[PDB]
DNA sequence: ATCGGATGTATATATCTGACACGTGCCTGGAGACTAGGGAGTAATCCCCTTGGCGGTTAAAACGCGGGGGAGAATCCGTACGTGCGTTTAAGCGGTGCTAGAGCTGTCTACGACCAATTGAGCGGCCTCGGCACCGGGATTCTCGA
DNA sequence: TCGAGAATCCCGGTGCCGAGGCCGCTCAATTGGTCGTAGACAGCTCTAGCACCGCTTAAACGCACGTACGGATTCTCCCCCGCGTTTTAACCGCCAAGGGGATTACTCCCTAGTCTCCAGGCACGTGTCAGATATATACATCCGAT
């Protein structure tokens, strides 16, 4: 199915997803397709701060829907 | 005896003891009543239209009877132009926005009527002039939907400056040391009563005590957008914990500070991603540039703005060749 | 055991293994605490990062994509703090900062 | 065979000292600067070479290597980067 | 009438030429003969690695360049523009070498 | 014979702080000699700081005081910050 | 209670800078020397005291020793004999 | 008519006196208060050993009289005899401190 | 087994035992040869002998029999090579050499 | 506790070279610090010399080269002559 | 002041080239996992010595006033130094050839760390006087207006 | 072309407190062994430094000439020195408080050391691209003519 990834500067990228795979896998594909670090990104949709071990369907975001992208400083 | 003059609109009347208030190097009560009378004069044109009458240079500080005569002239004048206000004639509306020197000496009036002994403030902090935050207001452009907060307000003078001068919904001020926050709650109450005395408009604001790195304050600064600090001597750990606190701010949030958290020649690259310099644009102002009392050369209070687009174009510029 | 290098635990790029070996086999003191070579390699990696950043800026300002020694001298003699740390040193093939005294230019 | 050098301090030419002073930011050069600078350079090279030759006499060598000159200059304060 | 530049601008073009460039401004082989002549007084029939001659050259000419900077500051301080041997002697006395 | 150097590490910090540029061999050996020289300065000051207090160790604190003495001002503050950041990232591993 | 000295550099008075300059052998001292020498002495004391306080605060002490000032001067290349 | 030395020879008599003696020149308590005022900025509530401010005073007078020797050589070099702030700044710019 | 000291074996005065202990405990190298502290205490004794001889001459010229620090300063500044060795140091309560520049004496 | 010094050895060399002259306590401490500073310079140059050749020992050769490097000219000649005389007077006995 | 002629330097493009950049075995140095010992953290306690506060004395600092002498400014002179130019010269490049010496390796012996037992050198502490600090006043040597 | 006020020096006189010699008492230097290993030395290799040649040509030398500039001169104002009166803070001496340095005892964690594994980095080899060089022509500018 389809996903929208909204950036906070006003851009979206449309991507090929499976809801059965984890969101860590699609954020790895976000790394391979844009270069955003896995530690640095965080994706939220309607007050729902995602976790990497969970999948897309586990937080109930459907087809042709958008995840909002915001960044945090990585640290160690 | 006593000395009283009521508001030009008719609030609770301004009271003064017949004993002399002497406070500081430059702040006396005679100059206080002189500057307050002159700014009440400059606020309404009819007042200096009516009271040009025959009072020249011959008046001195301790000679109290000429002060009584002049203030009795002003009291008769206040009652009489109130009777001129009682007719069909419209006055100047109370809910208008004030001037700049008006707020300057209204803040110096709160400085007078609340703090008497400033060197007890030495028990350790310095003074922030109002022309600094005035040229900041010349630089910063703001709305109603954002929130103003200064962190480490001291006596809280700039809190009252922003709360009476411009229009955030909720202005905060914080102070952790016992003596300037101790004086600052009284400054809050007396500034409330002096805003009743002058009758000029001012929005919702508070003066609080606490450590602004606490767990409530973390999401509290993560709520607001407009922040002022004087971070010359906060220390390293305070500023770094505040950096990882301001990382959770929304778009367009603005910081004004003395020691800049990121130097203005910043370029982001794959080593310093953890720093807050990836988030902020840094611009420089031009204040009066003084403060020759301690160390101060010509230095500006640099403005940071949360700009998360430079990080985005760096991440997309990662795949150029 | 899966061998994870001690520079990779700290996230430094400079080695702390080699810094630890030099601190031991240089005779600075008898014992070398384990928290010291990671600290020292962080400081060396930071100073290399600052001189390389200013050198890359001075090389890209000269429209070259390669750091020549002249770009290193143009880096460390312009920043006043690196000029204070590297005050005594001669960088070979380094050149001089172009600064002529304003007395010599004619009115 | 062998060779024995009489004086080569006149080999540091007048255009060489002119070029060195032009690097320093000197506009006019008096005519005695050439003799004084040959003297100054001879004193400086005597110091660096005396320390370098001691560093290479210690190691039972007969080649003043570049590390010996770099260590001599590191001893006198003039640390030299770019030779090891 | 030939094209002649006012005395004092080929000096400034020379300054802007050599200050922006990184050559070794003394010629190499006279410096090799100077270094071998000076080194014959300390240890007879020595040899020199070529990198050591280049190290002695880069060090000696960078010292002479810094000395001419201090000398030019001395001469400008004396309200002149021409470095003179009393200016070099003053700069080496202030620096702590005589 | 393996003559070790800081070639590859200065190269990695270059490819971090400047993803385009590279470094010529003369400037490579200049940064080699610079890393060796700042190492000998900080280790010398740490050795004297260990001997002046009648200790026998170069712990992290002696390298921190050596960096506070040698590097001037803002380099001291930044290098102290980056050092203690790396040592606290190292100890929690 | 507590105290802080507001501007205490004028204890290096004009006859003190005059006496120091007469020790070095100057014959006549311009009147603008004294502000410059107070600034120079303030920078020198700031450097020596900064290194001395760092040598102390390393050792977990609150008294700047005479050994700490001697080491702070030996660090800058101004070795001081007489205090250890 | 009172007896008055010409301007210049009380200076030379002071030079001979302060050069032939070895006592300290700055008064000891102003220098101690200046050392405490400068050490206020680095760590607060610092105590000083009495020999520590004595060592700071020996070092500061030795530094200042060496700087005044250098600035006297600069002022003599400019064909003057009065030291001036140009001279002190030149000596410090040559010795490598500014 | 008569305990004949190494300071007396070489005809020196300086404590070759103490110099050996300082060379070992001071962390200069991982081992210190037996030829080291005899040589080093000889050099220290010679430099102390030259400084004390010149200071004794400078105190005898001032008709005093105690070497105070001013005589040490006159000793290390009047000689050329001790002034080159001690060029950085500031011998406390030592004063300077008495000399006025030739442009300042009246004419 | 016991704070060691070179006081009595400087006193013995003074009694050798000037049998009637004494040394005040401040000049005693100055000669103490002078002996300590010259010992630290010669041992520092000897440690650097013994490390620069990848040796491990401060022999008499290294102290001789360090004294030849630090002391200028005639002091170096007289000091290495005194040192080699004392090391031969030591090793013969 | 304005304005071209000649010059110099910068800007653009095509060329070679060699020095940088990256992939390959490989080997040795770094990581790891115990092991033991002592070095260092921590607490407690003694006591030196450092800060802070009296007052009395007075030498030194501050202020102010003539006034001479020195810094600086303006002018003038001539000469020493920059600038071209042509004439000399020797540096640089590019090869070849040698052997001297750096450098690596392979034994091996003297030598120095290490440790235990022994003792006197050198330490702190304490009398003890004498070299020098202070002092008083007179002779000597200036410095200057005569 | 010197006498007179005045510092400076010198010389005898007094007092003190720091050098200087003496004395128990540790504990660090000495001696006597043992053993591991580092350095000395022999020998072989093979880089590389010295030496030499000739060609090219960039550069150095010499030289005359003109001009800016360094140096001497004279003058002029101000400013810094010397001196005298006031004034003030240093300084000395003494006083107590108590903070923190210095020392000791204890205990355990951290690091040298060692043995084993393995991958990080280094010498080496090779492609190819950034830069150097050469050329060809636009801009910056310098300077004398009007
Ligand atoms: N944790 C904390 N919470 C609140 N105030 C703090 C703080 N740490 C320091 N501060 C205060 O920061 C102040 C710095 S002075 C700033 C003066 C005042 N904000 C003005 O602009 O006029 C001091 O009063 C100090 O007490």
């Amino acid at each position: 199915m389809q996903i929208f990834v909204k950036t906070l500067t006003g851009k979206t990228i449309t991507l090929e997803v499976e809801p059965s795979d984890t969101i860590e896998n699609v954020k790895a594909k976000i790394q391979d397709k844009e270069g955003i670090p896995p530690d640095q990104q965080r994706l939220i949709f309607a007050g729902k701060q995602l976790e990497d071990g969970r999948t897309l369907s586990d937080y109930n975001i459907q087809k042709e829907s958008t995840l909002h992208l915001v960044l945090r400083l990585r640290g160690c | 005896l006593e000395l009283r003059l009521k508001s030009p609109v008719g609030a609770e009347p301004a009271v003064y003891p017949w004993p002399l208030p002497v406070y500081d190097k430059h702040h006396d009560a005679a100059h206080e009543i002189i500057e307050t009378i002159r700014w009440v004069c400059e606020e309404i044109p009819d007042l200096k239209l009516a009271m040009e009458n025959y009072v020249l240079i011959d008046y001195d500080t301790k000679s109290f009877e000429s002060m009584q005569r002049l203030c009795d002239k002003y009291n008769r004048a206040i009652d009489s132009i109130h009777q001129l206000w009682k007719g069909t004639t419209q006055p100047m509306k109370l809910n208008t926005r004030p001037s700049t020197g008006l707020l300057r000496h209204i803040l110096q009036q709160v400085y007078n009527h609340s703090v008497t002994d400033p060197e007890k403030l030495n028990n350790y902090y310095g003074e922030t002039s109002f022309d600094l935050v005035a040229q900041m207001i010349d630089e910063i452009k703001m709305t109603d939907d954002d929130l103003f907060v200064d962190l480490g307000s001291g006596v809280g003078q700039v809190v009252l400056q922003v709360a009476a001068a411009t229009n955030c919904k909720h202005h905060y001020g914080v102070e952790k040391a016992d003596i300037p926050a101790k004086y600052a709650e009284t400054m809050d109450r007396e500034f409330r009563k002096w805003m009743k005395w002058y009758g000029k408009k001012h929005a919702e604001y508070t003066l609080e005590r606490g450590d602004f790195l606490s767990e409530e304050w973390r999401e509290r600064i993560a709520n607001t957008s407009v922040i002022f600090v004087n971070n010359f001597a906060f220390g390293p750990e305070v500023d770094h914990q505040l950096k990882e606190r301001f990382a959770n701010m929304k778009e367009g949030g603005r910081i004004v500070s003395s020691k800049p958290f990121a130097p203005l020649n910043f370029r982001i690259n794959s080593r310093n991603l953890s720093d807050i310099g990836t988030i902020m644009r840094v611009v420089e102002l031009s204040p009066l540039k003084g403060s020759v009392s301690w160390t101060g050369k010509p230095v500006s209070y640099y403005l940071h703005t949360i700009d998360r687009t430079i990080l985005e174009n760096y991440f997309s510029s990662l795949k150029n060749p | 055991a899966k061998a994870k290098t001690r520079s990779s635990r700290a996230g430094l790029q400079f080695p702390v293994g080699r810094v630890h070996r030099l601190l031991r086999k240089g005779n600075y003191a008898e014992r070398v605490g384990a928290g010291a070579p990671v600290y020292l390699a962080a400081v060396l990696e930071y100073l290399t990062a600052e001189i390389l950043e200013l050198a890359g800026n001075a090389a890209r300002d000269n429209k070259k994509t390669r750091i020549i020694p002249r770009h290193l001298q143009l880096a460390v003699r312009n920043d006043e703090e690196l000029n204070k740390l590297l005050g005594r040193v001669t960088i070979a093939q380094g050149g001089v900062l172009p600064n002529i005294q304003s007395v010599l230019l004619p009115k | 065979h062998r060779k024995v050098l009489r004086d080569n301090i006149q080999g540091i030419t007048k255009p060489a000292i002119r070029r060195l002073a032009r690097r320093g930011g000197v506009k006019r050069i008096s005519g005695l600067i050439y003799e004084e600078t040959r003297g100054v350079l001879k004193v400086f090279l005597e110091n660096v070479i005396r320390d370098a030759v001691t560093y290479t006499e210690h190691a039972k060598r007969k080649t003043v290597t570049a590390m010996d000159v770099v260590y001599a200059l590191k001893r006198q304060g003039r640390t030299l980067y770019g030779f090891g | 009438k030939p094209h002649r530049y006012r005395p004092g601008t080929v000096a400034l073009r020379e300054i802007r030429r050599y200050q922006k460039s990184t050559e070794l401004l003394i010629r190499k082989l006279p410096f090799q003969r100077l270094v071998r002549e000076i080194a014959q007084d300390f240890k007879t029939d020595l040899r020199f690695q070529s990198s050591a001659v280049m190290a002695l050259q880069e060090a000696s000419e960078a010292y002479l360049v810094a000395l001419f900077e201090d000398t030019n500051l001395c001469a400008i301080h004396a309200k002149r523009v021409t470095i003179m041997p009393k200016d070099i002697q003053l700069a080496r006395r202030i620096r702590g070498e005589r | 014979t393996r003559k070790e150097s800081y070639a590859i590490y200065v190269y990695k910090v270059l490819k971090q702080v400047h993803p385009d540029t590279g470094i010529s061999s003369k400037a490579m050996s200049i940064m080699n000699s610079f890393v060796n020289d700042v190492f000998e300065r900080i280790a010398g000051e740490a050795s004297r700081l260990a001997h002046y207090n009648k200790r026998s160790t170069i712990t992290s604190r002696e390298i921190q005081t050596a960096v506070r003495l040698l590097l001037p001002g803002e380099l001291a503050k930044h290098a102290v910050s980056e050092g203690t950041k790396a040592v606290t990232c190292y100890t929690s591993a």
